[PDB]
RNA sequence: AAAUAUGUAAGAAGUCCUUGUUACUUAAUUGAACGUGGACAUUUGAAUGAAGAGCUUUUAGUGGGCCAUUUUUGGUAAGC
RNA sequence: GGAAUACUGCCAGCUGGGACUGAGGACUGCGACGUAAGUCAAGGAUGCUGGCAUAAUGGUUAUAUGCCGCCCGUCUUGAAACACGGACCAAGGAGUCUAACGUCUAUGCGAGUGUUUGGGUGUAAAACCCAUACGCGUAAUGAAAGUGAACGUAGGUUGGGGCCUCGCAAGAGGUGCACAAUCGACCGAUCCUGAUGUCUUCGGAUGGAUUUGAGUAAGAGCAUAGCUGUUGGGACCCGAAAG
RNA sequence: GAAAUUGUUGAAAGGGAAGGGCAUUUGAUCAGACA
């Protein structure tokens, strides 16, 4: 008789998608990016700034 | 398209599976990498007006 | 016959209310309400009277005394939404902690025992005001809005 | 606003009760309504719908069609069910013994049946003997053979029995029906 | 017989294990989505380092919301709009971007807004306005049981299972997507961002292919 | 009955269902069959072709009784025999003692054939018969006898 | 020689195999048409959508039109 | 070289204020939390407090204030129209009935159907009962003289609801009424063929066919009644100039 | 003993017509429950 919206009513967030808890626990909405460090070839950044 | 549709239907049911017998429409391009080596981009500006008549 | 006959009659029986699932929880009073805080009343006979907040009762109300020798305000209750908290507070130990609660107000022209519990918690707190200059006079005076006071910008 | 694509509030357009106020017939449908709901046997469904049908779609089925039905290989012993009425037929002599069920039964249809050892049961009788409609053979009278039907679709070149009240020469046979008088249909 | 204290636990074990099946599944997706986005990030970084340019795969899924009412529409766009289940101002259907639909878009471009929906909004869309079609009847989802009762045949048992079929345009995208009712969207909460809607997006308008911006527009209408 | 009739429902509607533009006038097409060859031609040449002109030859003072020959078919020959005598004549398919039925005294003038008989042979005395119907009652043993 | 519009096709009413019928056909069991039996269902043979499709009877009013964009003829033009 | 920040985006991160809503009425469902009992915000509002039980509240009415609102009926592409009718009220005032018809539905009976011209009879225009015929139907088709409906299990093919059998089942088979398409057969019209025969001109077997028919091919009608539609009638009502 | 229309009495309104719609104020008026 009344569609209850998930994204509010966190209870019904759990009736469907139980993995909702794991996401919140591991935060996982702000998963930190494993740093890497490759850098662009000169040709790339040379055409970029090119007139 | 059918005489060669059964010709597929034999070897694709002898040697294995995955018929894929109906056609499908053109598909959006898949990822690809294009090199600047030997093809370093040419930069382009629009043209001023002239008459040449 | 004047209306022949209504072939059906609604069943006079009363069918049971549905099993509700709305259970309680205590108020999360706003931070501004912490006991020993001076308050401005906006309603009742005691509109405007500045007052002292003492303890949050279990029917959501608040407990205040003027006190009586200051600005005539007995031990009474005020609703948590008809009052403002200010940025000035007083002390709370060195005065009674648990004497008063709801049924004290349910009565059954003055009443003489009441006059006593007044003075009881009165003087243990009239001690605290004298410690700060210009404070009984502040609490004795009522509260009013002067011309050009804009309450959305006025801090308390 | 909605760009509708089917026409709103359309009635399904099939009967859901006979236009009859026959108290017995309304009762007959009170039964098969229940049979069609709680048994999900096809025979019950195909019989509830046929109770609504107007006279023009419960055309008679004659003892002679029946007897020829009971000559399909596998039928001879079948409680045979006609949701219209059933009509005698003096053009057949041999008539097999059978138990047949129908709405109304004409005088001469009983004579050919009970005095061939057959049975003539109403349709609620046939319900108890075949609740799920087991071992039945539904027979239907010829619909597009009434008099009105030879007039439908009338038109040039469709050759379809004009609507006429007096037949014979001098009546709608001269011009546009032979080439000596103009043309033909 | 009794069969009363002989049944209950049989159902729940079939159930309680079904939910642990889902929870296994959604985590697979969670890694699947995040591995895939992180991989296209690094591919661009690699190609830039190589001296090459990584070019992403043309999107295979768009979201189309009809932004124009129902009167004064020529007969050919009027039909297409119906074939996409877009028959009422502010309603949405997904579409697999193929040629045979690329051309359907070109024909209705003056009347719809569309672009490339993010995972974030397919989630909110289906979580909020998701409704499926069971004998007509516009049924609200509200329980993966309803989804399994109509998509279990295809390997879709949960709601996030669906969302996966959509954005991955799985091999059963059609009957999954046709299961979904057209999303009855409201008008945008912050407005349209423009004086006049019925100019193309490139011209300071609102209709047509606005690519990744289709997500700002939809969440406000959502 | 009047109450069941649409004119009670049209009360309060100005045109009464007969139209504002074209109205319900007196005789917009001509009375009767008027115009059949002119402006109702289509509705006749179609729904009534052959309406115009003469086809036959005429018969002054044609009296219909002159041609009274009601037709009877082998398909129903045994209906002229009462049931109490159908019970015992159905057996005993005897060439001697055949059932003789006088169709003219029953009300017919010609016996045509269309629908097969049992081989119980019968004497039938009629005015006229079709070649085949005799050619099949003589195939059941019986004989057609002629009367007037 | 465009664009826009337009005919047809996208399978079980299918593809093929050994061979039966006739007065038509061929020099010819040659062919023609119609068949018994036999051999092949995920992706049944593009996309999208289907408050479901096919079909019948009867009968109303109507048979003065007008406007806008674009194409357009007569007219200098026109709320022609 | 190493940082910060903007922009953009995600978060099933946390959280403050305002507004409208409370439909449903024992229980059944999906969940969450729990070690269990059980508890929950999980298939729609409950709790505490206070005023009112008369004048809270609301209805009606007149007025006033805000914004809004041309005169209805009619023909018309277009009427508020400088188009027509209409000063006001009462009462009256227009698709009727009948003959014969189409379709549809209800009903009776059913290869039949129709008692009511007439007769009988009566508690007297009712009701009730009946003989013979007569109408339509059961046969068509030719201008007519005429002839007059089974090669077949009343046929073949394709489709077919239901029923039967095999199968836990998906399905497979068998039979298949109504209905539809098609190819045959049958009767009449037509045009050919023209045997046994014979009152030499009579008789017309047999076999046919880019021809034809309001046909047969295991009958469906007849009667009453209703709505609607049809034609003749004053014919929806009022209206000529004329004869 | 209706209506049109009219006299008297009473209430009310009225800056080149009057009447109507939604909403509310004022006035007038009708309403509202049992240990
Ligand atoms: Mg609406
Ligand atoms: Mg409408
Ligand atoms: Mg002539
Ligand atoms: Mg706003
Ligand atoms: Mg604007
Ligand atoms: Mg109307
Ligand atoms: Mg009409
Ligand atoms: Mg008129
Ligand atoms: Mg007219
Ligand atoms: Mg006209
Ligand atoms: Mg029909
Ligand atoms: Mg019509
Ligand atoms: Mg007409
Ligand atoms: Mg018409
Ligand atoms: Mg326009
Ligand atoms: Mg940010
Ligand atoms: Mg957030
Ligand atoms: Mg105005
Ligand atoms: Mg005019
Ligand atoms: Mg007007
Ligand atoms: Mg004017
Ligand atoms: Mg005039
Ligand atoms: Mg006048
Ligand atoms: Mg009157
Ligand atoms: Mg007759
Ligand atoms: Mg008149
Ligand atoms: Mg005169
Ligand atoms: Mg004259
Ligand atoms: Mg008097
Ligand atoms: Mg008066
Ligand atoms: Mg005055
Ligand atoms: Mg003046």
């Amino acid at each position: 008789v009344l569609k209850k919206n998930p994204l509010k009513n966190k209870q019904v967030l759990l009736r469907l998608n139980p993995y909702a808890k794991v996401f919140a626990a591991e935060k996982l909405g702000s998963k930190k990016a494993e740093k890497t460090g490759t850098k662009p070839a000169a040709v790339f950044t040379e055409t970029l700034k090119h007139d | 398209r059918v005489k060669a549709n059964a010709a597929k239907r034999a070897e694709a049911k002898a040697q294995g599976v995955a018929v894929q017998l109906k056609r499908q429409p053109a598909q959006p391009r898949e990822s690809r990498i294009v090199s600047t080596e030997g093809n370093v981009p040419q930069t382009l500006a629009p043209v001023p007006y002239e008459t040449f008549i | 016959s004047a209306q022949k006959a209504p072939k059906w009659y609604p069943s006079e029986d009363v069918a049971a209310l549905k099993k509700t699932r709305k259970a309680a929880r205590p108020q999360k009073l706003r931070a501004s309400l912490v006991p020993g805080t001076v308050l401005i009343l906006l309603a009742g006979r005691f509109r405007g009277k500045r007052v002292v907040y003492l303890k949050h009762l279990e029917d959501n109300t608040l407990l205040i005394s003027g006190p009586f020798k200051v600005n005539g305000v007995p031990l009474r209750r005020v609703n948590a939404r008809y009052v403002i908290a200010t940025s000035t507070k007083v002390s709370v130990e060195g005065v009674n902690v648990e004497k008063f609660n709801v049924e004290y107000f349910a009565k059954e022209e003055i009443k003489a025992e009441r006059v006593e519990d007044q003075k009881v918690v009165d003087k243990a707190l009239i001690a605290e005001i004298k410690k700060t200059p210009l404070l009984k006079q502040y609490l004795s005076a009522s509260f009013s809005l002067k011309n050009g006071d804009k309450p959305h910008m006025l801090k308390f | 606003g909605i760009d509708h694509t089917s026409k709103q509030h359309k009635r399904s357009g099939h009967r859901t009760a006979p236009k009859s106020d026959n108290v017995y017939l309304k009762l007959l449908v009170k039964l098969y309504t229940f049979l069609a709901r709680r048994t999900d046997a096809p025979f019950n469904k195909v019989v509830l719908k046929a109770l609504f049908l107007s006279k023009i779609n419960r055309p008679p089925v004659s003892v002679s069609r029946i007897a020829r039905a009971l000559k399909q290989e596998g039928a001879a012993n079948k409680t045979v069910v006609v949701v219209g009425t059933v009509t005698d037929d003096a053009r057949i002599f041999e008539f097999p013994k059978t138990t047949v069920a129908a709405l109304r039964f004409t005088a001469g249809a009983r004579a050919k049946i009970v005095k061939a050892g057959g049975e003539c049961i109403t349709l609620d009788q046939l319900a108890v003997r075949a609740p799920k409609g087991q071992n039945t053979l539904i027979l239907r009278g010829p619909r597009n053979s009434r008099e009105a039907v030879r007039h439908f679709g009338m038109g040039p070149h469709k050759g379809k029995a004009p609507r006429i009240l007096s037949t014979g020469r001098k009546f709608e046979r001269a011009r546009g029906r032979r080439r000596s008088k103009g043309f033909k249909v | 017989a009794e069969q009363v204290a002989a049944e209950r636990a049989a159902r729940k074990a079939a159930n309680k294990e079904k939910r642990a099946i889902i929870l296994e599944r959604n985590a697979a997706y969670q890694k699947e989505y995040e591995t895939a986005e992180r991989n296209i990030i690094q591919a661009k970084r690699d190609a830039k380092a190589a001296g090459s340019y990584y070019v992403e795969a043309q999107h295979k899924l768009v979201f189309v919301v009809r932004i124009k009412g129902i009167n004064k529409i020529p007969p050919k766009p009027r039909k297409v709009l119906q074939l996409l289940r877009l028959t009422r101002i502010n309603s949405g259907t997904f579409v697999k971007v193929t040629k045979a639909t690329l051309e359907l878009l070109k024909l209705i471009e003056p009347y719809v807004a569309y672009g490339y929906p993010s995972y974030s909004t397919i989630r909110q869309l289906v979580y909020k306005r998701g409704f499926g079609k069971i004998n007509k009847q516009r049924v609200p989802l509200s329980d993966n049981a309803i989804i399994e009762a109509n998509l279990g045949k295809y390997g879709i048992l949960s709601i996030d299972d669906l969302i996966h079929e959509i954005i991955t345009v799985g091999p059963h995208f059609k009957q999954a997507n046709n299961f979904l009712w057209p999303f009855k969207l409201s008008n945008p909460s912050g407005g349209w961002g423009v004086p006049r809607k019925f100019k193309h997006f490139i011209q300071g308008g609102s209709f047509g292919n606005r690519e990744e911006f289709i997500n700002k527009l939809v969440k406000s209408m959502n | 009955p009047s109450r069941f009739t649409k004119t009670r429902k049209h009360r309060g509607h100005v045109s009464a269902g007969k139209g504002r533009i074209g109205k319900h006038r007196k005789h917009p097409g001509g009375r009767g069959m008027a115009g059949g060859q002119h402006h109702h031609r289509i509705n006749m040449d179609k729904y009534h072709p052959g309406y115009f002109g003469k086809v036959g030859m005429r018969y002054f003072h044609k009296q219909q009784a002159h041609f009274w020959k009601p037709v009877l078919n082998l398909d129903k020959l045994w209906t002229l025999i009462p049931e109490d005598k159908r019970d015992q004549y159905l057996k005993s398919a005897s060439k001697e003692t055949a059932p003789v039925i006088d169709t003219l005294a029953a009300g017919y003038g010609k016996i045509l054939g269309k629908g097969r008989i049992p081989n119980v042979p019968v004497i039938v005395k009629a005015r006229f018969v079709s070649k085949l119907a005799e050619e099949k009652i003589r195939a059941a043993g019986g004989v057609v006898e002629l009367i007037a």
